[PDB]
């Protein structure tokens, strides 16, 4: 009833959300939090292990708890958790979200099958493909297939390691064992399944899932190599080729450069990093990782599910740790996926658009973008004026700037179906928000927003790009929180408006539909709640090789 | 001059052109056609208008398997290639008398763009050519067909791919013989970032012209790296002359003598006898078994004699089997044999042998590399030898009768199509000798 | 000019020289008919058609190349026959041929060869027609081979550096060849990749260690130590020093320090 | 008695090591190994979790166990473990060895203290330094010090996270609390302690140990940022500076660029990786990480302890996973630190040198290098001729080439004290080994060895460098196993000959002497054995946030 | 010391780093020959001039500098002329405003 967030606010604060006045300094500091209590009881218990060395003490610096340390209700769920439970370090589901992406690498199989049948003169048949698929499921986790006196990786450490197949060729699909196949026809609605197969073609792809532990010990650059290393061995074994021939070199180059699809690409020397790191993942690719498109018929829910995943990966893990560290940017992201605040604003914008232009009913023009973007923004900031508790919740202006602009951008995409149109919409929201409350985000929040309007529809080499192909390394976007995760959401909105099966890469969309994945990419928000309640079991733990 | 060395110039058909030419007439620092090669490489960009058109029509942009649904543009780009070339030329040209060149390749399906050399004179590095062509193409296409402002970002993605998110040209429909500076192994390696197949496609598979082109860029790159300074300048100048430019007809004479019934071993015996005959090596000490251990009379010259024999060894071995896979093994055992045959150091003092060791490995293993043609002087596997390993590789891809997956056709389709048309690029041996004759008396 | 082939003052350095010299007819020890050889290779069968990859050189309009036409191609290249392999794992226990030894012999005696040296294996890639011709006459029928100390292998080449078995054979985890208690000869029951052959092929009698010591190209403390070959050590030390001084300063004055 | 390795060989094989003949195919395959038995019992037990998907099965491809699956005795220990226990994936000690390096970053403090006393006008006093040191021990593990409503990292996940101090200024050392100080005078012999302090000067440095979990979730590039992020906050808190002033920017640049010392530096685009990865660690820096120099008086033991650490990090983790993956390169490294084989050869070389030239008694010349390098090589290969079981042990020629050359190189360094002289020695060994057995390593093993002799004493830009400053990114060294780990050993040998306290960086040497480190860097070989016996407890486990 | 390569060297060069590399080598050859530096001591001369190169792709610990930073450290392509520190423009101009603005604007707009 009324605004969607009111239920959550009434649970967070036992006062009227419209009440301008409240009581402070009566909460007994950090003691009000069952989580801060646990942390102290832990630090006290661990004093012996660290010897004399002092540790975590809330009495150092600022005394947390002078205001009400508010909990967070996950959007679209009845799960209310403490803020600390939504920190990536403290959440195993958030850690597995990233781990499941990092350990993913898609490899083409047609090129290899061609080399087999042309220069090698070995026939490729479904039964042989099935044999290869069983060999790779032994080899990929660290199992020996060719040499004598080989040591192997403990299967109990790599239970999450597997390699699967998928194809647009429906004839080859019926002829491959269901255990090795990611079935496009069974995981996706037939409207979407036909769009994926049309885009993919009759081509055949292998999804290799390197064990979680590998990326934990090493890095994202290890993943494509680990996969290629074991793909080659499995091809040598299954087809009984020479253990080191001239033709082998064609497989290594194909599996590492030519027919390989990584999640992220490398980054420049200043922020030097290998491929399959969060900085190299384009917004469209991340939208395609999220699976809510094949589960929900709601285009708003689909967009806001990508915002959640994006905010978490980009601002909590990527910008929060990789690029910064410490306490991090947990509440810079939670704002976009907690208490149904962005949900309410986005649904308003959808309804506004649906009745004025209709979903995907307006070709992008400056008059459309400026009408929607102003409408949604004015509505968002007005909710913050009406409800002092909503303003107390989104205390940081950056959180507000991100949320209000994300709703504006998603709503522009709902009418136009153009990612750059929604991108342009976001930047008008930002400069409107600044003139409304005579403030915006933190000291250096609107670097990309002031550059935004000009570079949104630019054609210049380091300024142009459709939002789907922009990302954390796009020049203006490479530094600041409360932007990236929401851009991934604006990207999805353009395609959810069209009822598109995928945004940028159909292989990635198919790849992440697999039930053999540890993290449930169809419900990211509920999964984050599961991790916050310590109910998520991740992979990569070292129980089989450590004392109990 | 600086050096007293005199070299007899011979062409691709083993015919004498001129005798007693100063060695420095073939130096990158003096030869005008080597100066032209570098200048033109740095400013020439291959354009795939058919590729750009198909990318827009389908929405397939920014890398492989990437397709953006709902952002498609049907434009008759190839049909109006003549208006696009007129617009691109106009946007890049400084004066009506400058070297700006905008030409159509394969009936306007492809395009060749050459920036005016002045643009590069005021530029810090070579990537300007890709970037100014990319922009000129965008402005041309968008204005010609009145592309909507909201559709315009797709045009950038069709031309430059996923840039700037990716620091490299991922999914780009425009190419240069030089790869981006971000992908350099070491500093100065820029001229080394040329695929073996690119040298082979440009030359039209002519051995002497492939060896010359690869040797020219590789040895010119040694000067950029600071590897041909002081005591080493003469080592690299003689290496360029004998290995790549067929000085004293050494390369051809060895191929002529071992073409019919010769092996790598016979090529080794031939170059040793030749070197000993010209007094570049003399006998140092006779060992107990009667084995004569030889010493160099001229260190830099013996290396050049050995380097020329190395090219002959690949022409004879790879040419007998008509396969390019033998190159890695030929380069390895030519140096391995020459050392245990005389007791002298091999080509590049073991560096060319070492390069071949890794080359044999990666052209036959699971860890990386591939077919001999995908390699380059900027590749971690083939970068160790200082301009002496890449030229013999080019001679092998030339004689191969299509036994490669990554053959010139599959990797150098777009790139080769442009530079094979430029006179100095397809036949470099013919023009460096003409360039040497033009300066031979002014040094 | 009369080539030297290899330095050294021992029998081992002479055996390496005899293996390299194209004028030295290597002592024939066995006769293995061509039909049986191709079977152990496991590529094609006798009295059959050669599978092709590219059409004959005469059927191709290739661009003009004055230097290319001087190199007379081998018959395998002329009719566009496919290029296949044959690998050997040589025991460090006085095997008649050794990895690097094989490579320098092939590069001295045969035309258009692709050889590859490894510790545990030695691979030779050549035009099937000309490959099978030298694989019998030179590689198997002569003193260059021994059925017990030279294992014909494609994959799982482990055994070269391993202690020998009960009957004098090298370790073979894939059982390609067995020792026959009846004939006293080695019989290959499988091919080099490890596929079982319907008709087993006999290679012949095992040679005693006593003669393997006189033909081997490997230095061992058991046989001829490399310490004894003072001449070979001299040249290796020189090759090393010439390389060191060449990388430091490539001058005639620097090289006076040799 | 006789050779050092004979004890180990007699335990590995129940036959005479000099016996040329043995029995095969009688061991019942993989069943002979208690470790392969465990792996099968694990894979069988885990079938349910993976659903239908097949897993590890030794019946796929080659049947392991046709020969004797030999165990490995750690050099200098009576611990005999299965080969599989020495694989980095299966060994928690090897994982912590790397984790303890990755999470290390040394920061200068003088620059900050100068900014405090000059532009800020805040006096720096021992009592204030002690306060800062307590603030950083709360902040670094993820504790809040400045802002209200901050969420924090669970102290139970970051018990291994701490920040310490060390100084060459003995006057400031007595005035800092012992709990925060890494005492140079107490951890090092006074001969070494004086050499370290002389090289460091009166300067003051902070060693920040980011929690293990951070590098496991993220990468090596995160470490310097995490440290700098929390150093700045602790400086704001302890000295009560403005929360975002102009002077703050001087601290961020100093802590991230100017006065920061990383373990590894970034790598080029082809092998793109951030700093603090194994590829960026120079050989001298790794020698300085090992602490056997301050524990043992044996120069051979010190060198061979760096070989062990180097072989493990560079060939098992770095080249084995990061650059390759799968089954990896476990036995390419074990050869250099198991069964006392390299130990015997190195001790022979030491004795040879000690009696002919004397330890550090010969100035480097080509006659010295060529004499030692030939002597040690001929001896090593002769041991392989004498004992067929020693040859069966080091079955791969690359293992033999590495071991024989490492002994040669270390022995040249014992006489000369020059790392390049020992480097040159190694390359003569390689080309001698090739002519001896008419074989060397794998297909592409001697790329760097054939280039070696010429580039060892070269002066050219991409060819020259003293071994201390060479590493995994040195052009020739960037690809192949059985080289890097041994080069780190040749580096140590030049300094162990001189009785040097450190090889390249005295800060790193001091930093890794701290007893608060999880891995015991003074006994790497025994620590690897502890991990192989599942007796090593690592950090980074997620027990406090996962279901039991 | 101030070293300026002959412009021809750059004409036959693909990029600017040639100047650092040829100066580095010329300095090594000069120092080693002048003082007859031993072959085994010679690697230390390279480390004194170029720092930790080639292990580090950049000029870490180098005692030779250029107004232009190495191409590896470029943010985007063509940014080479932009890799000039604000202070470098200010030190070169001798702190003159108009000449500092002119120099920075010239390089920035040329870039
Ligand atoms: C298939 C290859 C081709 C290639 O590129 N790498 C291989 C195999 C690869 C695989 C083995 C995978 C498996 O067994 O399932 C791994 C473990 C790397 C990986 N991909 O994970 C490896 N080798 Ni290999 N490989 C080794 C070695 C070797 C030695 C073995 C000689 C012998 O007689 O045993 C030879 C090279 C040589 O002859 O010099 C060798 C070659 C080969 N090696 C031949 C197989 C030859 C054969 O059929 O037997 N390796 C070694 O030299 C020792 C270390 C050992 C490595 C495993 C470890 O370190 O634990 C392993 C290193
Ligand atoms: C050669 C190169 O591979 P690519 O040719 O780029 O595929 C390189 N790999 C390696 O050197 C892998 C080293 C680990 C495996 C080999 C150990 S001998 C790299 O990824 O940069
Ligand atoms: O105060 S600042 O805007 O500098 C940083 C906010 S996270
Ligand atoms: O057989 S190869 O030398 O190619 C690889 C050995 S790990
Ligand atoms: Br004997
Ligand atoms: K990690």
């Amino acid at each position: 009833e009324k605004k969607l967030f009111l239920k959550a606010l009434k649970e967070k604060f036992e006062e009227d959300p419209k009440e301008k006045y409240t009581k402070f300094y009566v909460f007994g500091g950090w003691r009000q939090s069952a989580r801060k209590r646990e942390f102290v009881e832990a630090a006290e218990k661990l004093a012996e292990k660290r010897g004399g060395i002092p540790f975590y003490n809330p009495d150092i610096g600022v005394p947390l708890g002078q205001r009400k340390l508010m909990p967070y209700k996950l959007s679209g769920t009845d799960y209310i958790v403490e803020g600390d439970d939504l920190h990536f370090m403290n959440n195993a589901a958030m850690q597995q979200f990233w781990d499941d992406i990092r350990r993913t690498v898609i490899v083409g199989m047609d090129t290899a099958h061609a080399v087999l049948e042309k220069r090698l003169g070995v026939e490729v048949t479904p039964e042989t493909i099935n044999e290869y698929m069983e060999t790779i499921n032994h080899a990929l986790p660290g199992g020996a297939v060719v040499q004598e006196h080989m040591v192997e990786v403990h299967p109990a450490l790599a239970w999450d390691c597997y390699a699967k197949i998928f194809t647009g060729d429906d004839e080859l699909a019926d002829e491959i064992d269901k255990k090795f196949l990611i079935d496009i026809n069974k995981l996706f609605p037939e409207e979407q399944a036909e769009q994926l197969k049309a885009a993919i073609g009759k081509r055949t792809y292998q999804v290799s899932r390197v064990p979680t532990l590998v990326g934990r010990v090493c890095d994202g650059g290890t993943i494509a190599r680990w996969s290629a290393m074991q793909i080659g061995m499995s091809f040598i074994t299954a087809y009984k080729l020479c253990a080191g021939e001239a033709a082998i070199a064609d497989f290594s180059y194909a599996a590492k450069h030519a027919d390989v699809i990584q999640m992220g690409t490398l980054l420049p020397a200043r922020r030097a990093r290998g491929p399959n790191e969060p900085g190299g993942i384009p917004f469209g690719i991340l939208a395609d990782v999220v699976q809510t498109t094949r589960v929900s018929d709601d285009p708003v829910e689909q967009s806001l599910e990508v915002v959640a995943s994006g905010a978490m990966l980009y601002d909590q893990i990527w910008l929060g740790s990789y690029m910064s560290g410490g306490v991090g940017f947990t509440q810079y992201a939670t704002a976009s996926y907690t208490d149904d605040i962005l949900d309410d604003f986005s649904y308003y914008g959808y309804d506004y658009v649906e009745k004025k232009y209709g979903i995907c009913g307006a070709k992008p023009t400056m008059d459309v973008v400026e009408d929607i973007a102003t409408e949604v923004t004015l509505y968002a900031l007005e909710c913050y004026d009406e409800f002092p508790a909503l303003l107390e919740d989104h205390f940081g202006g950056s959180q507000r700037a991100a949320v209000a602009a994300a709703a504006s951008g998603i709503s522009v995409c709902m009418a136009t179906g153009n990612s750059n149109a929604g991108l342009n919409g976001w930047y008008l929201s930002q400069i409107l928000h600044k003139e409304y409350h005579s403030r915006l985000g933190f000291y250096g929040y609107d670097l990309q927003d002031q550059c935004g309007a000009s570079n949104s529809l630019s054609i210049r080499n380091d300024e142009s790009s459709p939002l789907e192909l922009r990302g954390p390394n796009y020049p203006n976007y490479a530094m600041n929180v409360g932007h990236q995760g929401e851009y991934a959401g604006i990207t999805q909105a353009a395609h959810s408006a069209r009822k598109d099966a995928f945004a940028l890469n159909p292989l990635i969309k198919v790849a992440f539909a697999d039930p053999s994945l540890v993290f449930d990419f169809s419900h990211p928000r509920k999964e984050f709640a599961r991790g916050a309640l310590r109910e998520f079991e991740p992979a990569g733990e070292r129980d089989p090789i450590i004392p109990a | 001059v600086k050096y007293e060395d005199k070299i007899c110039l011979y062409n691709a058909k083993g015919e004498l052109v001129e005798e007693n030419v100063p060695l420095e007439a073939i130096s990158p620092l003096y030869n005008p056609t080597i100066q032209k090669l570098v200048k033109d490489i740095k400013r020439t960009v291959a354009v795939n208008l058919a590729g750009i058109e198909n990318a827009l029509k389908t929405g397939a942009v920014g890398g492989k398997a990437c397709v953006i649904p709902g952002r498609t543009l049907d434009l008759p780009i190839v049909e109006n290639a003549e208006t696009i070339m007129e617009y691109v030329d106009k946007l890049l040209r400084i004066s009506p008398d400058d070297d700006t060149s905008v030409k159509l390749i394969n009936d306007g399906k492809q395009m060749a763009v050459q920036l005016p050399s002045k643009r590069l004179e005021v530029a810090a590095e070579y990537s300007i050519s890709m970037l100014n062509t990319a922009m000129a193409l965008k402005e041309a296409i968008i204005k010609t067909f009145d592309v909507d402002m909201f559709d315009a970002p797709m045009v950038h993605a069709a031309i430059l791919g996923r840039y700037p998110q990716v620091p490299d040209y991922m999914g780009a429909n425009i190419a240069s013989l030089l790869g981006a500076p971000t992908n350099l192994e070491g500093l100065g390696y820029a001229l080394r970032n040329i695929m073996v197949n690119h040298y082979v496609a440009t030359t039209k598979k002519n051995i002497m012209n492939a060896v010359a082109f690869a040797s020219i860029m590789e040895q010119t790159a040694m000067f950029e790296m600071g590897d041909a300074i002081g005591s080493f300048e003469r080592l690299h100048l003689l290496g360029l002359a004998y290995q790549g430019l067929n000085a004293d007809n050494l390369v051809i004479d060895l191929v002529k003598a071992n073409g019919k019934n010769g092996t790598v071993g016979t090529v080794v015996a031939s170059i040793v006898e030749r070197a000993l005959e010209d007094g570049v090596i003399t006998e140092d000490k006779k060992m107990p078994s009667g084995f004569v251990l030889y010493k160099p009379v001229d260190v830099a010259k013996w290396n050049a004699y050995a380097a020329a024999g190395l090219v002959a060894a690949v022409i004879v071995n790879c040419g007998a089997a008509r396969a390019a896979q033998n190159v890695a093994s030929t380069i390895l055992y030519y140096n391995d044999i020459i050392e245990y045959e005389t007791g002298l150091p091999g080509v590049d003092f073991g560096r060319a042998e070492g390069t071949a060791v890794g080359f044999s490995f990666f052209s036959h293993s699971i860890y990386g590399g591939g077919g001999p043609g995908i390699f380059n002087g900027n590749h971690i596997v083939t970068r160790h030898s200082k301009g002496f390993a890449i030229p013999p590789v080019c001679a092998a891809m030339c004689v191969d009768a299509g036994t490669q997956m990554f053959s010139p056709e599959k990797t150098s389709a777009l790139v080769g199509a442009v530079f094979s048309a430029i006179d100095e690029f397809r036949e470099p041996l013919k023009y460096v000798i003409d360039g040497a004759l033009a300066v031979k008396d002014k040094i | 000019y009369k080539p030297q082939f290899y330095p050294g003052e021992t029998k081992i350095a002479q055996n390496r020289r005899n293996h390299m010299n194209p004028e030295v007819e290597l002592e024939k020890l066995r006769e293995i008919p061509d039909e049986d050889v191709v079977k152990i290779m496991g590529h094609r069968q006798p009295g059959e058609d050669y599978k092709t990859i590219h059409p004959p050189l005469e059927e191709m309009d290739l661009p003009d190349d004055y230097v290319r036409d001087l190199v007379e191609p081998i018959n395998g290249a002329k009719e566009g026959h496919r290029i296949r392999y044959i690998q050997f794992a040589d025991s460090m226990y006085f095997a008649p041929a050794q990895p690097y030894d094989r490579a320098r012999t092939y590069m001295w005696r045969f035309r258009g060869v692709d050889t590859g040296t490894l510790s545990g294996r030695q691979v030779i890639e050549m035009r099937e027609s000309d490959l099978e011709a030298l694989s019998k006459n030179f590689l198997i029928d002569t003193a260059f081979f021994d059925p017990a100390r030279c294992g014909i292998r494609g994959a799982t080449v482990h055994g070269h550096s391993l202690r020998l078995d009960e009957n004098g054979l090298m370790f073979d985890a894939l059982q390609r060849y067995v020792y026959d208690e009846k004939t006293g000869h080695v019989v290959y029951v499988k091919d080099q990749v490890g596929r079982p052959l319907d008709e087993p092929v006999d290679v012949g009698e095992l040679l005693p260690e006593e003669k393997l010591r006189e033909i081997t190209t490997i230095y061992r403390k058991d046989g001829v130590p490399m310490r004894e070959d003072k001449e070979l050590l001299t040249i290796v030390k020189r090759i090393h020093r010439a390389r060191t001084l060449g990388g430091f300063c490539p001058t005639e004055d620097t090289f006076k320090q040799l």
